[PDB]
């Protein structure tokens, strides 16, 4: 895994060059918005249970999936999905702290698309459930942090789809 | 980086970063302008450090440049000047990151068997960084150099 | 009572996590010095800690005011502070008299203790103390206390602590967020308990509340994902070496199999397959199979692969049958291809030591697993599991009441005791007070005092030890042999008695400048009896130096009793007696008590030198279960060798 | 020693009750021949689904010289 | 089913079902006529059971219908009777199969964190099963009730 | 595994409805024919070693497969096929007892078809071996239960092919 | 793995006939060349680092791969390439000692093609590195032993390509 500062090292490392002005100004942006990254992650950490709770509320609750026949019906299945959504939230929280999207592809998006296909998990509803988090989280942390939050959440759903 | 060491340890513990861990990230980000100032001076006089400590290496250890050693003529001398240029670049990467991660990931893992295949003595390349530490400390202020030397001695210690 | 004990080593559970605890233990588990990360964790905390002192100091002083303003708002109808020990959802103020004094005393102290734990949380710098003690609290308090009244009580305290402090936004937010965590954890209902399901029929199922595994320092879990950068991949492999070999051997001796390392780094073989191949490797075989017995190597293989000790007697019996059939590979294969291994670690996760804090523990193999998780486990070469499990079903073993270490070897001289530290072979057994140990008499079996107490002063007739007595007249007793008589025959007999009396007190014959010449000549003159002479040799400073001083107190008491009475102690009743004298009076009085005992006087007179009367079953086994000395009819079927009828 | 290139997902049945961390259940690994019978049986008892199995190491129908 | 539990236990030891295991199957297959009778008297008479269970719950717990509750909306109140209808459905499945396994996999395994993520109290639902039990066994005959009783009691155990 | 008793339960679970008289009639059939299944299981359990031998001698022995060149020649491979057929009969007994061929879909035909193609195990020879098992078990138990047993052994035959 | 002895044994066991003179000549060829194979292996074990020393220097060093942006730039990757080529030497020595290229086909060239494509390791430069070994290893022991090793190194070349 890398960061926003580690990636700018690695992008300059392949050329075999020192930290130039084009690399230095990219170091400035993450170092300035780093305080904003800490605060929003601290808000998410304190309200970890709430976002997942409200995400299901306006997506998966009172729906076709939770009705018998789907993969959300049984208490074994339902508890598994909210566990996943909690994990998808957590790894996204790490992603914004790092300033890198490769951490999603690292631990989560290794083969979570095809393992869901093996068990017969609907992707379309899962993407919509991921999309549901974005609205809840952005209202909690802010519009500035939520847009930065949205990128890594979009990275999760795009790879799954 | 510090921010990589946060997440890796957080995934090992399988929990969110604690306020104690978050205070570390807070201190690293705020003290990021000070650590960026270290690299800016080193990238400015990148030619100066490598050359000055380079001739010091041939002075302190003559056997390197002397017949029988790795250094011969100009072509083998330039590679030694290139190696010292690489390690000074490696220091600056570890300087901005705040941790000794980019030094390890790029050029420190399996460094002993790396120079074994070339025939370069490991204590000699450790001595070159020692001299590179001395020249760099004299260029900038002493309090500023104290942070800089901490990443320098890591390069020395593993190649000792 | 239980007939066997596995040991009761000190358990240290982490009640709550602090910032220094979280920082230090993070690198401790990784076996690294605190790097630029973990130092910065402390640096930021130590700087903020000065401010965190000012948070608590104000809150500790004004603690009375906060709880007073809280209780007045919540409880109506009188004064709640008579007996001191923003967003309403829909709370109703509780009457003081209706709630009752006993319930009011609980309510008041909890409100103070909530604030007290908040002050501890800031000082600790980690809301772990809150998360643990508040999570599963809503359910248990629901029964006889209103939830709606508690939320507004905390919310009142949140405002109360905010207005009273109010210093800086960098200071007050620490107070705010920790209170915000407090209400959120209290609003959260009790989570499901961690169910440790039994892997087979032999092992019991367990349960642990979601609070115990919230503080007790989570074991760092490493998983080999194929995409990871090679630095954290190295950290996974190092941890895998730290699990299998108990330590990082690749750092210590540069002992590493790069052939296996390369395949896992790619993702050819999984971590399950790595552990499999690493535990059947000659590198593990030399270190954790070769130096150990088949039973102990099995016990070590359990903690390396499954990360726990053998749980049941049937499990040890099963896995020993495997290691006897196919050896180490078959054992490893059985451990990795188990239902437990793939449930805990799966395929990617490195095995980890699951102890007191990680999961629910069973009350069966407590002390056996405690010593196993220690780094001093691969030095205990005596098996701890199969020994205790077998002793559990059996009655109390042939052992001293204070352990197996308290028993000396039944030899002619030298107090030799099994050391606790050197080669751990401590076998505790719950012995009670009135527990008499069965001892084998040296002489006739009928002459045992347990069944025949009258035959206590009966001499062993060519069955036991030789009895030395001052039967013959001592030289210069009567004035019959006047002046001369240079060849007085009765002189060598008393000298042989003296030497034997020396040999009983001190197992070996002493040197030139060690013999008490004053005591010898008083016996020879007939001033003192043998009983007094034995007492004087045991009251000697040499006996103190040689047997009493270098040995454990109760070891020294036990050996003294085996020398002066020629008998091991029956149990607690006798051992506690002499130990009480050893505490109050001293060593000399213990000597005095053992000589002036009635049993000494019955067995040996005033002229009788003591001798070995009774042995321990373990001691006699050392004597008469060797290649020689052992008879053909001890534990063997004897067939009468007769010449065949055709001959 | 003959090895099988095996591809199987093995979902955890106790993950909810045990409250352990989430692990990647889908794995493509090499497994020895002597262990494969015990490996396959273990997976299919957990309710795990085997996707693809390939004989990557060894020659089909070998008599002498295996390990 | 008890049929499944036997063949699971046999396969775990890698053997055929034993003499006592096969007789355990034999005992169930004979009493299957009674098992069928459980289903009809609960499924058709659901509306009486569900209404009695809910009226006794909200009387004993006047919190969810009260302000700052859980089921305040009419769509939320239907969901509480939906759960009641689903639990009695799960009871029938359990008795018919003969063991807890049908109830276990569907509505017991991870049922605590189910209602934790919906703000429904598990100590509130442990009292919901008891009143559902009391209503059910009251309609059932004396010898029929004692068969259906321990299935309800297991649900109580797993809740709180 | 999914038993025949639990088959109608799980079907009603997906539907989210109670077991009707058109669904309980199959359950009534299982309760009636259950005593036949237990006795059939008891006979097979006792004579587990004999059924295998009578099938191997009928089909596999004195053939090209057991002779050099075949896949059932070497003792190592001979013991494997004996082990296989022992597991084939045991799991067929489970499906006979449960009344459903789900255990054959889960704990037999999960990746068995593809392992046999990997090693180069003859599919036609294995089918013949299971068909030989079918004829022996029908002669031992009876025509009443053996025909019922033959359905589950046909499921293995259709699964391998 | 199959050595030259076991390869003859395996071939004879397939037909199921005794070791005839047409098969025994292969054994006689191995036992005659056995002295040459052991003596060569002793030279390779002596100069294990020395063969790799020269091979990298004449092919890999002062090229595009060792230069920044390549696959032999980082010391971690450099040491891995050194690690690789000693495996390519050790297992080829194993193949020389065995007298058959079964060992290389199973323990080296298992999924080595797929690995080198995935990471981005240049196969063309790896082939040149093996050819660099081949030239060094031939001019160290002899022409007869060098061409013996050369065949097994060509198997690595053909396997990776
Ligand atoms: C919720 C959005 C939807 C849903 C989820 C669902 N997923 C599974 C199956 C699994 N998912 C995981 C979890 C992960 N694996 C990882 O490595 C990561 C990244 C860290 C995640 C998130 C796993 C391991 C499984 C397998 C089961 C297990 O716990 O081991 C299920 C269960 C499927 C089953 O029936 O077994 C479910 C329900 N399904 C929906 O209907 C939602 C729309
Ligand atoms: C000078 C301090 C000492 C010295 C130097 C020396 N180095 C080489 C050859 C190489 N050095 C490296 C090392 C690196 N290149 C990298 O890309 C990195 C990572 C950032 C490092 C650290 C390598 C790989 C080479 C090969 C050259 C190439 O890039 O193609 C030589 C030449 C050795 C030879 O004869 O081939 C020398 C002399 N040697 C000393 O004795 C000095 C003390
Ligand atoms: C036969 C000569 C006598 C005998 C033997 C006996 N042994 C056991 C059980 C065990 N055997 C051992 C001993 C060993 N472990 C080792 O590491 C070694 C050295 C390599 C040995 C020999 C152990 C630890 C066990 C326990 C395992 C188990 O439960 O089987 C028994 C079984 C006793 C029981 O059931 O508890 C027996 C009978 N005893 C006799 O009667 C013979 C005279
Ligand atoms: C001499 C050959 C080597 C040697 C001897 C040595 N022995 C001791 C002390 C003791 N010797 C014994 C052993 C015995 N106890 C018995 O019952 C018997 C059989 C009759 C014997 C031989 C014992 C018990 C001791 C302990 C003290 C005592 O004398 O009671 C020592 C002194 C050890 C100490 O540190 O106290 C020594 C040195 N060691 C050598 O170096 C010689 C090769
Ligand atoms: C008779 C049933 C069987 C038998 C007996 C036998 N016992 C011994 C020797 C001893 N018996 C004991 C045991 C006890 N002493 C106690 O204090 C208690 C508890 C109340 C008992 C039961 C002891 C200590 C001894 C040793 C001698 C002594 O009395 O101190 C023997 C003689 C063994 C020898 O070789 O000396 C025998 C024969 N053996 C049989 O054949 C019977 C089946
Ligand atoms: C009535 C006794 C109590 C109550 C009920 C209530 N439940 C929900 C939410 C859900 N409950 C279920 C049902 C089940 N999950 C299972 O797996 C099973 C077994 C088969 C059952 C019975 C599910 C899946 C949901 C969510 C689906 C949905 O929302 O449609 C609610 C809704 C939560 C809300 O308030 O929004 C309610 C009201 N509420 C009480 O207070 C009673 C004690
Ligand atoms: C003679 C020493 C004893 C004996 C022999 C006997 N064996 C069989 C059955 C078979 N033998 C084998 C075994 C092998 N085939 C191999 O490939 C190997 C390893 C190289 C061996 C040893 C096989 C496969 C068979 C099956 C027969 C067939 O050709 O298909 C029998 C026949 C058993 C029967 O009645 O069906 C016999 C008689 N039996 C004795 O009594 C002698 C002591
Ligand atoms: C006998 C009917 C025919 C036959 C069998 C045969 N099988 C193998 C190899 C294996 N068989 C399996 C398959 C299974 N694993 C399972 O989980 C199940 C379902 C319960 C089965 C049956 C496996 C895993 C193996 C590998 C062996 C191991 O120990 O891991 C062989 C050997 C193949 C070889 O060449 O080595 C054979 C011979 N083939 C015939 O010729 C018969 C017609
Ligand atoms: C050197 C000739 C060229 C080169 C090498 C290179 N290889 C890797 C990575 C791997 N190497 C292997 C290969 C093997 N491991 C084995 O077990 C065996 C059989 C004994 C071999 C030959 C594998 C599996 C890997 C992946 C895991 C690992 O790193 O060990 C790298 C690193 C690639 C990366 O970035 O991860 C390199 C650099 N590269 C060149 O440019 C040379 C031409």
């Amino acid at each position: 895994m890398q960061d926003a500062i580690t990636a700018v090292i690695n992008s300059a490392d392949v050329q075999g060059k020192y930290l130039d002005g084009a690399a230095m100004d990219k170091l400035k942006s993450y170092f300035a918005s780093g305080e904003l990254r800490v605060r929003a992650a601290s808000v998410i950490s304190a309200n970890a249970a709430t976002i997942v709770k409200e995400a299901v509320a306006k997506s998966l609750l009172y729906s076709d999936v939770t009705r018998p026949g789907g993969n959300m019906y049984t208490t074994r299945r339902y508890a598994a999905c909210i566990r996943d959504l909690d994990y998808y939230l957590r790894y996204a929280t790490y992603a914004m702290l790092a300033g890198d999207a490769s951490i999603l592809d690292e631990r989560v998006l290794n083969g979570l698309k095809e393992t869901y296909n093996s068990l017969g998990v609907p992707i379309s509803s899962t993407v919509q459930a991921i999309q549901a988090i974005k609205e809840v989280t952005a209202s909690l942390v802010g519009a500035d942090a939520g847009k930065e939050m949205g990128v890594y959440l979009d990275y999760i759903c795009s790879g799954l789809s | 980086s510090i921010v990589t060491k946060s997440i890796v340890n957080a995934d090992a513990e399988a929990r969110y970063l604690s306020p104690g861990e978050l205070d570390r990230i807070k201190a690293f980000v705020t003290g990021g302008a000070a650590r960026l100032r270290i690299a800016e001076t080193l990238t400015g006089s990148r030619e100066t450090i490598v050359k000055q400590a380079g001739d010091r290496l041939f002075q302190k250890r003559p056997d390197i440049v002397s017949p029988g050693g790795n250094a011969y003529g100009e072509e083998m001398t330039a590679t030694c000047l290139r190696d010292m240029d690489y390690y000074l670049r490696l220091v600056t990467y570890g300087v901005v990151s705040g941790d000794v991660t980019p030094i390890e990931e790029i050029g420190l893992v399996g460094v002993r068997e790396m120079y074994r295949s070339l025939g370069t003595p490991i204590e000699a390349v450790a001595q070159s960084v020692r001299e590179m530490k001395e020249v760099a400390s004299g260029l900038m202020s002493s309090d500023d150099a104290a942070e800089a030397s901490a990443y320098f001695d890591f390069v020395i210690g593993k190649m000792s | 009572s239980v007939k066997a004990s596995g040991g009761s080593s000190l358990a240290r559970p982490q009640l709550y996590q602090t910032v220094p605890v979280s920082a230090i233990s993070q690198a401790e588990q990784q076996d690294r010095f605190l790097e630029g990360s973990e130092l910065n964790e402390l640096t930021a905390y130590f700087q903020s800690g000065a401010l965190r002192l000012e948070i608590a100091e104000t809150l500790t002083q004004n603690a009375d005011l906060i709880v007073s303003r809280a209780a007045n708002r919540i409880f109506t109808g009188g004064s709640p502070l008579s007996y001191l020990e923003p967003i309403p959802p829909g709370f109703r103020p509780i009457n003081i008299a209706r709630y009752g004094p006993s319930n009011m005393q609980k309510s008041l102290r909890d409100m103070s203790w909530f604030l007290r734990y908040t002050t501890y949380a800031i000082v600790a710098g980690d809301p772990n103390i809150i998360v643990v003690n508040t999570r599963g609290l809503k359910e248990v308090i629901e029964n006889a206390c209103s939830i709606d009244a508690t939320i507004v009580a905390i919310q009142e305290m949140r405002a109360a602590s905010a207005d009273y402090f109010r210093n800086n936004a960098q200071a007050k937010e620490i107070v705010l967020q920790y209170f915000d965590i407090l209400l959120s954890e209290f609003k959260a209902p009790t989570p499901a308990n961690k169910v440790r399901q039994g892997p087979s029929n032999d092992i019991q199922g367990l349960e642990l509340p979601q609070s115990y595994f919230n503080a007790a320092a989570k074991r760092q879990k490493y998983a080999m994902k194929p995409g990871l950068s090679a630095l954290e991949k190295n950290a996974v492999i190092k941890a895998a070496y730290r699990q299998i070999f108990e330590r990082d051997i690749t750092k210590a001796y540069s002992q590493s199999i790069s052939y296996l390392e390369s395949q896992v780094r790619n993702g050819d073989i999984s971590m399950k397959e790595f552990v499999r191949r690493l535990a059947k490797s000659p590198l593990y075989r030399k270190q954790f199979f070769e130096p150990f017995i088949n039973s102990r190597a099995l016990e070590l293989a359990f903690r390396h692969i499954l990360g726990r000790g053998p749980s049941s007697r049937e499990e040890v019996q099963k896995y020993f049958s495997i290691v006897s059939s196919g050896g180490l590979p078959a054992l490893v294969d059985a451990l990795v291809d188990s239902q437990e291994y793939a449930d805990y670690f799966g395929e990617e996760t490195v095995p980890y030591l699951r102890g007191l804090g990680v999961e629910a523990q069973e009350c069966r193999n407590w002390g056996m697993q405690q010593d196993l998780f220690s780094y001093s486990a691969p030095f205990r070469k005596v098996p701890q599991f199969i020994t205790t499990f077998a002793q559990y079903d059996r009655p109390l073993p042939d052992q001293h009441v204070y352990g197996s270490g308290n028993d000396p070897l039944e030899i002619q001289f030298g107090a030799i005791f099994p050391k606790e530290t050197r080669n751990p072979s401590k076998r505790p057994a719950p012995f009670n007070k009135d527990t008499k140990r069965i001892l084998i008499h040296r002489g006739p079996a009928v002459n045992n005092q347990v069944g025949n107490p009258s035959a206590v002063g009966e001499f062993p007739g060519s069955l036991g030890a030789k009895v030395f007595r001052l039967n013959g007249g001592l030289p210069g007793a009567k004035v019959g042999k006047n002046t001369g008589t240079s060849v007085k025959f009765g002189e060598s007999s008393t000298q042989a008695l003296i030497r034997a009396a020396y040999r009983q007190v001190f197992g070996r014959d002493l040197y030139e400048g060690q013999r008490l010449s004053v005591a010898e000549i008083q016996l020879e003159n007939g001033d003192i009896s043998v009983r007094e002479f034995i007492k004087r040799l045991a009251k000697s400073e040499l006996f103190l130096k040689l047997y009493w001083a270098p040995h454990y107190v109760c070891k020294a008491i036990e050996y003294m009793h085996r020398r002066l009475l020629g008998r091991p102690t029956y149990g607690r009743q006798e051992m506690n007696q002499y130990f009480d004298i050893a505490s109050k009076q001293g060593f000399y009085a213990v000597v005095e008590a053992m000589i002036d005992s009635k049993e000494y006087s019955d067995a040996f007179g005033e002229d009788t030198v003591p001798y070995e009367r009774y042995l321990t079953p373990g001691g006699l086994q050392m004597r008469s279960a060797r290649v020689g000395s052992l008879r053909e009819d001890i534990g063997q079927r004897v067939d009468k060798e007769v010449t065949p009828r055709f001959v | 020693m003959r090895m099988f290139r095996i591809t199987a997902c093995v979902p955890s049945q106790t993950r909810i009750r045990t409250q352990r961390e989430l692990q990647n259940t889908y794995f493509t690994k090499l497994v020895p021949y002597d262990n494969w019978f015990r490996e396959q049986q273990r997976i299919m008892k957990m309710g795990g689904k085997i996707v693809k199995v390939e004989l990557a190491t060894g020659r089909p129908g070998t008599n002498a010289g295996l390990a | 089913s008890v049929v499944s539990q036997v063949i699971l236990q046999a396969d775990d030891q890698l053997r055929y079902p034993t003499s006592g295991e096969l007789k355990g199957i034999q005992a169930f297959l004979t009493t299957g006529a009674q098992r069928i009778r459980i289903a009809e008297t609960l499924a058709e008479n659901e509306k009486k059971i569900v209404d009695q269970a809910q009226k006794q719950l909200f009387k004993k717990h006047p919190e969810y219908r009260a302000p700052g509750g859980n089921a305040y909306g009419q769509r939320q109140y239907n969901q509480c009777l939906r759960d009641y209808g689903w639990y009695l459905r799960l009871v029938t499945y359990g008795v018919l199969a003969g063991n807890k396994e049908p109830i276990e996999t569907t509505g017991l395994i991870g049922v605590k964190e189910m209602y934790n993520s919906l703000n429904v109290p598990v100590p509130g639902m442990v009292d919901a099963v008891t009143v559902l039990k009391d209503a059910a066994l009251g309609l059932l005959s004396a010898e029929d009730a004692n068969e259906t009783a321990p299935y309800f009691d297991y649900i109580i155990q797993f809740m709180s």
